[PDB]
């Protein structure tokens, strides 16, 4: 079948920036190629159909052009609300084929992550376990390192992290880190520390708690 | 049932253009329809598709790169093919389908029309 | 013009499940019904389409055997049969349509049906309340949380105070640890509101019909 | 019964000539037969008629003025049409009939072959 | 390879007769059977043809209604039906064939079937012997004759001495007088042979099954 | 349909003469035209098929040529046996069509007609009638006049004549003349005369008989 080759596999731009994406087709699809928008964990919506034809309801900041083999999507005056991934699909020949998509990140002012540590809940310990959780919220850029320090020593065994997609509302990133130990080995140490280093600081943000 | 299709046996293109008129066995007018022109003995390529829906201006188009134009007319549709290449000389078959009001209606494969583009 | 899709389903490696998609708000027999699959993190690809009316169908050669397109002109339902499944079948399947006459694009999409093809066990989650110690990681305001450990399969839902709390909520994506799932959710509130006003997080896991409520004390 | 006929969907004439090969659903060899090529959607004109009778050299001929040549081959006949005019571009249909030994045998109207004489 | 044709027939103006033609000596289903009519004194014209085998037929537009071609693959017979007849139907109809594959010409013809479409009466002839008086219009040899007056329809046959006399015989064409036919035949013989050896002329008129013999004295 | 236009509608030639006939076709019949021979009161036989192709058994004195619209039949070294009528027919397009035919007469030495008169037979008179018959045989050319003289007067009422086709054996012509009267009016006259004038004589050949 026909091959869809989107250009920027990813792209970061600031508020109001007029970015642009590209989609090249192996062969001639004429003007039968559509563009779609699909926000994080959301359903994909038609943006541009028939090369330059906008879909009812799509703002005019969205434009599209091309014919035959070359195609391009332009979004002028970027809005945080445009944080999403954009796919190009051809509607000329069966089987229909989409592109690889292009990710977008709206660049905002650097931010420090509000760190929060949380001890194992009473109800959990009752089950023989112990999960110390650490929250690192609303920060930018999305670069952040978390080290766990059981007392003074660093620990990496039993640590699971998770990152949320860029906040479409304030354009930040969040992360959670959970250190899961057993009730047994958790009770032999006293101080549990969650440490994070971010561009926002040359000094690590430390949050810790003792068995009191 | 089955709609009927009567088309010219041959059409010699003049100035690399021609007029493909398809005579149907159907309506005074007003239904939702999709008319179709297909080229080839194996009817591969669908040259043109003139869509109608009671009123809403006739919406003609091509996914194959043909400069197609369509004109309605009761029990007939005319495909005005321009910029035809001499290597496009072939048998073209007319097709008609109604999608509303129900039920689905289709045409009995016509005898076709050989378009000789010189 | 809505496009309702079936709920998530768990399938044991080898069997065949048939998801659905019922149209409502337009003429069913005036549109094609296309199916496309989107693997987690990957783009989406076109499976096949079907035209209610003359019941004609079209398939992508990459899904010739599995995919079998069926239509139901009475309930305006379009079914999709995925036979012989594997971990390569696990992805979210979308439903969409194309205009029959003017077949140019897909403007109405279903919200999707996540499909897991794992032979693991369905387990209800163990919800654990996260409360602060003797510090303050953001003075004048507190951050509470909820730990949802060891559930299967996805998904679970996490509301705060029966949905009354929606601002300052961060539900982090589930990470799969040793065949099971663990997620956490954080909620930021004014220190003037807690602990005076009570806070609870609601955890729902349809897969095992379990609904839990944990208050942070 | 009904003999089968498989022919090329298209043939572009080279030097105003072409080779019309007709694939049949019949015999190793030896019967009395009359092969026929007809031009036109209304199959008016019979371009060529290659007659066979077990042995007796193949007797090809045209009542329409075509420079026709015929070559046998088990379940096939090939019509070598020379000096074709550009205005002879059309659909040609192959025909086959056995007149002995009995009973009379005929072919099921083929899909035809469009000959594009440039 | 013979082509036998039916005997003459008399048809009353308005009716329909169906003549025949049976093949013998070749493969009946390997040839077309063409019918052509030849009006007295006029040239011959192509009526229509029929192909025993697939029973396909072809007609000349000048005989579309009358002519109806039928075939009989058992007796190798080809029939020709002439419906609604008139004095314009009176002519001799011939039978012939054309090779099916190599359809180039008609090489075997039937001997024909004369058809009269007159409502006159069938009448046997009155045969009158012609003998010389007291002269000699050709010394050393005599000319005798026979007058066949008032018969209908044609033809009659005139032999001399049961066919033993064939030299010097002139049977003149029949002239139609007031709806009936009259013919004469002359026979020249050596005056040394007559009157010693007796001479008789034989007159046959199948139309009325009459056979006469008149001796010249 | 197609029209067949044969040229000589008739033609006389001498023994050994190399005559020729022509047949023009309204339109193009290519080489699909045959020639036929049909002797007096006989069945027509194929002479030449496919323009120049002779039929098995036809002497080589018969030749044929032409294509498209013009066609011609040539018979060299004429033989009496060739006395007949020749038709051209086309075998290209339905309906098949023949020509008008061409009559041929082999010219031979002039000959006088042997005249013979014959009184009413006894058996006839018994029926109230009376037919006097006159024979005029083996003569050439075919020009001949017969007058009937009842006594001295000429009679034309009740006279019927008949001519035979050219003798394919000795190339002559014959004629019979019958004067049919009633027994009544036949018995009132005495002398019945049959008179013939032919190129062969400036003086009429007379043959007559009396009631004795
Ligand atoms: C086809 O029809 C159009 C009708 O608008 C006419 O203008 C044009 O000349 C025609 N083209 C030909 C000659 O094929
Ligand atoms: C066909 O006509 C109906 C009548 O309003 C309209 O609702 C429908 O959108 C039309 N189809 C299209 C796609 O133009
Ligand atoms: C037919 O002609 C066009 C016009 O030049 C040419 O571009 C095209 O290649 C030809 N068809 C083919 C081989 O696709
Ligand atoms: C057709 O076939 C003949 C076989 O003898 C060959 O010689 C000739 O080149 C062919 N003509 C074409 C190219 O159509
Ligand atoms: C076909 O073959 C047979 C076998 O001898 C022969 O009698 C017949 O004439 C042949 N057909 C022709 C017309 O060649
Ligand atoms: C087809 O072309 C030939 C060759 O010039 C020409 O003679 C003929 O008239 C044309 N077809 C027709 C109109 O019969």
């Amino acid at each position: 079948d026909i091959q869809m080759n989107q250009s920027p596999s990813s792209l970061s731009a600031s508020l109001g920036d007029t970015i642009t994406i590209t989609c090249h087709a192996s062969q001639n699809i004429y003007v039968w190629l559509n563009w779609y928008q699909q926000k994080p964990g959301n359903i994909p919506k038609l943006l541009i159909y028939k090369a330059s034809n906008l879909h009812t309801g799509v703002p005019s900041r969205f434009s599209g052009s091309g014919s035959g083999t070359g195609f391009t999507l332009t979004i002028s005056s970027l809005q945080p609300e445009d944080i999403a991934t954009y796919y190009c699909q051809q509607g000329q020949t069966y089987p229909y084929t989409f592109g690889g998509g292009t990710k977008l990140e709206i660049k905002r002012a650097d931010a420090a992550p509000t760190v929060s540590i949380f001890p194992p809940s009473s109800e959990q310990l009752t089950s023989g376990g112990a999960s110390v959780v650490c929250f690192l919220n609303n920060f930018y850029p999305k670069d952040i390192n978390v080290k766990w320090k059981i007392d003074g020593s660093e620990r990496q065994n039993g640590v699971l992290n998770s990152w949320t997609d860029q906040d479409s509302k304030d354009s930040t990133y969040s992360m959670s880190s959970t250190l899961t130990l057993t009730k047994d080995e958790y009770e032999r140490h006293n101080s549990y520390t969650c440490e994070a280093t971010h561009k926002t600081s040359t000094s690590p943000i430390v949050k810790s708690f003792n068995r009191n | 049932n089955k709609i009927l299709v009567k088309q010219s046996p041959m059409l010699v293109a003049y100035d690399n253009a021609v007029n493909l008129s398809c005579k149907y066995s159907y309506n005074l007018f007003s239904r939702e329809f999709r008319a179709s022109l297909h080229k080839g003995l194996d009817s591969a390529v669908e040259v043109c598709v003139v869509y109608g829906n009671y009123s809403q201006q006739l919406q003609v188009y091509s996914k194959t790169g043909f400069n197609c134009d369509g004109k309605l007319g009761n029990e007939s549709v005319t495909f005005y093919l321009q910029n035809l290449y001499v290597n496009q000389t072939d048998i073209y078959f007319c097709k008609i389908e109604v999608m509303y009001p129900p039920p689905y209606l289709d045409n009995e494969k016509s005898n076709g029309t050989i378009i000789h583009v010189k | 013009v809505q496009l309702q899709q079936s709920g998530p389903e768990l399938v044991k490696p080898g069997t065949s499940v048939r998801i659905s998609c019922e149209a409502s708000g337009y003429t069913f027999t005036s549109y094609y019904i296309h199916w496309v699959k989107q693997r987690p993190g990957q783009g989406l690809e076109w499976i096949g389409c079907i035209y209610p009316g003359n019941v004609n169908t079209n398939y992508n050669e990459k899904f010739k055997d599995k995919a079998t397109l069926i239509v139901d002109t009475s309930s305006n339902t379009a079914y999709m049969q995925l036979s012989r499944m594997t971990s390569e079948d696990s992805a979210v399947y979308f439903c969409t349509r194309s205009h029959y006459g003017l077949d140019w694009n897909f403007d109405v999409w279903g919200a999707g049906t996540t499909v897991t093809v794992s032979s693991a066990k369905t387990t209800p989650p163990s919800v654990y309340p996260l409360a602060p110690g003797s510090a303050a990681q953001t003075n004048s305001m507190v951050t509470l949380g909820c730990l949802v450990k060891g559930y299967f399969p996805e998904p679970v839902t996490v509301t705060w105070n029966s949905g009354s709390l929606s601002s300052g909520v961060h539900t982090f994506p589930a990470v799969l640890q040793s065949d099971l799932y663990t997620l956490s959710s954080s909620v930021t509130v004014p220190s003037s509101t807690w602990p005076s006003e009570t806070v609870t997080c609601n955890v729902a896991h349809p897969a095992s019909s379990t609904k839990v409520d944990k208050k942070i004390v």
